[PDB]
RNA sequence: UCAAAGUUUGAGCUC
RNA sequence: ACUAUGACUCUCUUAAGGUAGCCAAAUGCCUCGUCAUCUAAUUAGUGACGCGCAUGAAUGGAUGAACGAGAUUCCCACUG
RNA sequence: UAGUCGCCGUGCCUACCAUGGUGACCACGGGUGACGGGGAAUCAGGGUUCGAUUCCGGAGAGGGAGCCUGAGAAACGGCUA
RNA sequence: CAGCCGCGGUAAUUCCAGCUCCAAUAGCGUAUAUUAAAGUUGCUGCAGUUAAAAAGCUCGUAGUUGGAUCUUGGGAGCGGCCGUCCCCUGCUCGGCGCCGGCCCGAAGCGUUUACUUUGAAAAAAUUAGAGUGUUCAAAGCAGGCCGCCUGGAUACCGCAGCUAGGAAUAAUGGAAUAGGACCGCGGUUCUAUUUUGUUGGUUUUCGGAACUGAGGCCAUGAUUAAGAGGGACGGCCGGGGGCAUUCGUAUUGCGCCGCUAGAGGUGAAAUUCUUGGACCGGCGCAAGACGGACCAGAGCGAAAGCAUUUGCCAAGAAUGUUUUCAUUAAUCAAGAACGAAAGUCGGAGGUUCGAAGACGAUCAGAUACCGUCGUAGUUCCGACCAUAAACGAUGCCGACUGGCGAUGCGGCGGCGUUAUUCCCAUGACCCGCCGGGCAGCUUCCGGGAAACCAAAGUCUUUGGGUUCCGGGGGGAGUAUGGUUGCAAAGCUGAAACUUAAAGGAAUUGACGGAAGGGCACCACCAGGA
RNA sequence: AAGACGGUCGAACUUGACUAUCUAGAGGAAGUAAAAGUCGUAACAAGGUUUCCGUAGGUGAACCUGCGGAAGGAUCAUUA
């Protein structure tokens, strides 16, 4: 502070709540825009069915072709790269199969190679893909 | 500081420590009073009055020799103005400024200094009227003004 | 304008115990000044001040000695509830041993301290150690 | 007692 | 460094070689140009596109409120 | 001001007069992913966010409206549109 | 694989396996909202010369803050010079009762807030918390002795409201044309009511409201005049402002006279002017710019800025002052005045230069740098405009803490020189002191990331007052909206998306068509195959 | 009782105005992210015409010139 009397709350506490509003990230919460641009709306999770599978090609310094593929949500009708993970997991992926897809830890924000992937595969089919790839279940067919 | 302008001067009367009469001084206040009340009569503010007096005769305060003040003194007696001597000369100078702008469209720093001045005047109103020496309705007003000197 | 004779005096006077000066003379004599320092003298942290009386706002001649670390001021003046009282002591000294907060009180001018002994809140002026 | 002077494998430098 | 195109360069011809802007308009043959809207349905009409047979700068270009016994298209109410 | 209604006080309603009231101390208007509170989470001291939710208060039973019956209802596990 | 840095290009401590080893253990992992961590929203507690940052300047009502000054002390007894217990209102009915008076008790009245302390009052549940062997505990409020014995508490519980104590700090009134207090005197008008043994009525006496005459007494009534401020006065001071007036050369142009063939211009040339007389020189005339040199690390102005002579008009900072008033003050959203150049609209004027444009030159290209011309503009008056690195890139007031010399103004003092000449009192020198002023130097004052600053100091020992304004880079001062302007454009002012870095000061290199030094026939110089 | 005149409340439908929120939309015009193109080389060393600021006009692009500022410049000094 700067105005020290005894009789500036007013004052004080309208500065305060003009400033807070240049925060960055209060403006994030506050405001709607990115609460309801994003398609999980404040979700962990999100179920969609997948409809291509596409190798997006690595950035700089690093060098490879990550495995992510197209769905599109039901609730919305929006487009998503979800990116399948580890080793071997896309040939189970088959198409037009409901997955569930969560998050990347970043809130909103890119994540190394992969340009714009911000989201990940966890269930195929009420399957889980880790109990695929140890090799605990099976596929129902 | 000064209020309309960035001087700082430090300059003034310094009165001393003594609040007592000097042994050689025997002019009696109301002597004083008697030429208070021609020299009033004849017209002068109580400046000019403590000027001459501590020139010529040589007493520079009343308020110091006698025990109340020449205005105070004044009021008594009815030789005050209608008004403050302070405001009566800004009022004349204000006028004499409009006067010269008036030929003299262009001046823009004699504008900027009026505009000062009548800010300055209306400071001064203030405080009179809360000290209850003017009315309510009193205004300074360039039309009516130069009525008033 | 000049809002706080006794700011101004304080400062001066640290300024002073900065450079281990002896004696200091201050332009505005105040009447909660001169309470101020009787308080501190009786306490000796200080020698015997003179006061230069002018049919005016007199001055104020210190005799400094060099055990003053610190001579504080507290603006605007705070109420202090008898809560309140423990957090600021706690904030605004060195320890929980030493160092005094002068508050004014209807009781009277006193150390922190003598208001604890005669149960008495008040308004915060200072502080000094 | 003032005209100008451009580039350099993709094929691997470094605590 | 997809094709296309051609920022860039040269040359032939003339004294240069259509800059800014605009359109299938009262100016476009092929032509009902193509796409969208307006209709149940539209060779008309309106808004973008331009390769412009043959747009275009006081032989003036573009806009533009008010006005018109001016030219077309649609809508309301209304009617032998 | 005088009445009406109403169990009384009051633009509650009616009639006749007067022309007032609020506003940078943020009204007015718009938003609120807001029923409120008692509380919970977090913490050095200051604070920050949450609190539909077993206790209290409010409102509501498809949408709005209207009413009989009753000490008590503008009731919805009572009626009429 | 890896939240991030990074790993993987043939001995991979980073992948897939095996072999081991670690953390936690009936639980652990992942995701999202959210909280501490965050002195990265800061009241306690941030920044604002250079890393992002102070409105171009000043005026201005609300807002916020505001100098000093009025009660200090006193009596009796007490403890180890010192401390503490006891006390520091005033103005109809009965007893500590005592010989009508005195005191006390009671009723009513008290110039007023903030501030602080008490109590009551607060729904429980919850929280903390006393007790209590659920076999411990999580829980519960129960239980225990062999008929009896006990518990079933307590605290916190904002803010506002009430209740009685305290009166330092911050307001606030009061007696100043005295229609001023006390306590008294007498009228005018109106009546509470008591009264004359008993039937009826009134005024008085005696009490209670308004009005009205003249007293006695009151120490009779007015805080100081701020190193707060305004206003006055004296002689000065200054490229301070405006208007009008005067002068100078040069300039380019013209007219005339003189000799004459080139003149121009460049690194080198041409278009250009020129035997219809150029350039050069002389004398006259002409119009508009500009007032050099004197001109300083000088002055004044709110700021841009302000310099030919003389005249008129008014102002002001600063100085001396035993001049008047006595708080009249500081900073400020809203609102307002001024505000270089270019730009714009009308006239007036159109000398020079010169955007645009053309051509001539170099050049791989040059629609530029060079040249010859040359338009708008550049000048004045009248209308708009409000933007610059408008930089000290440093908001305003106020205080304090080191020197040193120089300087500008006003003022003061002091041997002597030197003009007025013939002294005084002035002028020029000379040596000092004082106020504030533009700057300079200086140091282990201390601060600061450093560069640096007697301020960018008086900061974890953090609060003198008050405005504005910044919170990763970009996207973007864009969009959309609003408002102003003839237009140009100004002002207010978002988001999506992308991205892990962007920057500052200073060190060592490397480079330099920057300078200073020094060397070498694989450099030059002088030359040779 | 059936029933009717009238008052009051008034659901409901029809229309308009303002107002909030979401949203399709031919074609156009920006920004950002990968590249080992094409044309040049402004800038950082006087970057080979010092750099930048405001404002006007111009040009394929980076840029050029005019007028007046700033030094964050290649000068803290240049001599009675
Ligand atoms: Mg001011
Ligand atoms: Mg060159
Ligand atoms: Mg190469
Ligand atoms: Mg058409
Ligand atoms: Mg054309
Ligand atoms: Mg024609
Ligand atoms: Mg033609
Ligand atoms: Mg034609
Ligand atoms: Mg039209
Ligand atoms: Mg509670
Ligand atoms: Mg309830
Ligand atoms: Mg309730
Ligand atoms: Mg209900
Ligand atoms: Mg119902
Ligand atoms: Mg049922
Ligand atoms: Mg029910
Ligand atoms: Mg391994
Ligand atoms: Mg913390
Ligand atoms: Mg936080
Ligand atoms: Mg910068
Ligand atoms: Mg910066
Ligand atoms: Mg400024
Ligand atoms: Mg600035
Ligand atoms: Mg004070
Ligand atoms: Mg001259
Ligand atoms: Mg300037
Ligand atoms: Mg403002
Ligand atoms: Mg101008
Ligand atoms: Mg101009
Ligand atoms: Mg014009
Ligand atoms: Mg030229
Ligand atoms: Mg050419
Ligand atoms: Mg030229
Ligand atoms: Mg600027
Ligand atoms: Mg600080
Ligand atoms: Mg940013
Ligand atoms: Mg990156
Ligand atoms: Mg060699
Ligand atoms: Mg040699
Ligand atoms: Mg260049
Ligand atoms: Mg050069
Ligand atoms: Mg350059
Ligand atoms: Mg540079
Ligand atoms: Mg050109």
């Amino acid at each position: 502070g700067k105005c020290r009397g005894l009789r500036t709350a007013r004052k004080l506490r309208s500065h305060r709540r003009d400033q807070k509003w240049h925060d960055k990230q209060y403006k994030k919460a506050h405001l709607g825009t990115a609460l309801k641009a994003n398609p999980f709306g404040g979700a962990s999770h999100a179920k969609g069915i997948v409809l291509e599978k596409v190798g997006v090609e690595a950035k700089q310094p690093n060098s490879a072709i990550r495995k992510c593929v197209r769905v599109q949500l039901i609730k919305n009708g929006k487009k998503i790269t979800a990116f399948v993970p580890n080793d071997g997991c896309l040939n189970f992926i088959e198409e037009n199969d409901e997955v569930l897809v969560a998050g990347f830890g970043r809130k909103g924000h890119a994540v190394g190679d992969i340009p714009g992937v911000r989201f990940k595969v966890v269930k195929v089919a009420n399957v889980s893909l880790l109990a695929l790839y140890k090799g605990k279940k099976e596929r129902p067919r | 500081g000064r209020m309309h302008a960035p001087g700082k001067g430090l300059s003034q009367s310094a009165l001393p420590y003594r609040r007592s009469v000097p042994t050689w001084l025997k002019l009696t206040s109301d002597d004083v009073k008697e030429q208070i009340y021609k020299l009033a009569k004849k017209g002068l503010t109580p400046s000019q009055i403590g000027v001459i007096l501590r020139d010529s005769h040589g007493v520079a305060q009343v308020r110091f020799v006698t025990g109340n003040k020449i205005l105070r003194i004044l009021k008594s007696k009815g030789l005050a103005p209608d008004l403050p001597e302070d405001l009566y000369h800004l009022i004349k100078k204000a006028v004499a400024v409009r006067k010269h702008l008036e030929r003299n469209r262009k001046d823009k720093d004699a504008k900027f200094r009026l505009i000062l001045i009548e800010s300055r005047i209306h400071r001064l109103a203030r405080y009179y009227k809360t000290k209850r020496v003017l009315p309510p309705n009193w205004k300074y007003e360039s039309s009516t003004a130069s009525a008033l000197v | 304008v000049r809002m706080n004779v006794l700011a101004d005096a304080l400062k001066s006077i640290n300024n002073a115990e900065k450079r281990g000066k002896r004696q200091v003379l201050i332009r505005p004599c105040s009447k909660v000044i001169v309470r101020f320092l009787t308080v501190m003298m009786k306490h000796g942290y200080i020698g015997e001040f003179e006061i230069i009386d002018d049919h005016r706002a007199g001055k104020i001649v210190v005799n400094l000695t060099g055990r003053l670390n610190k001579c504080g001021v507290i603006s605007p003046r705070f109420d202090v509830q008898l809560k309140d009282l423990e957090k600021w002591q706690n904030n605004l000294l060195p320890s929980r041993q030493f160092g005094f907060i002068v508050l004014t009180t209807s009781a009277g001018i006193m150390d922190h301290e003598e208001a604890r002994r005669k149960h008495t809140g008040g308004k915060i002026l200072g502080f000094f150690f």
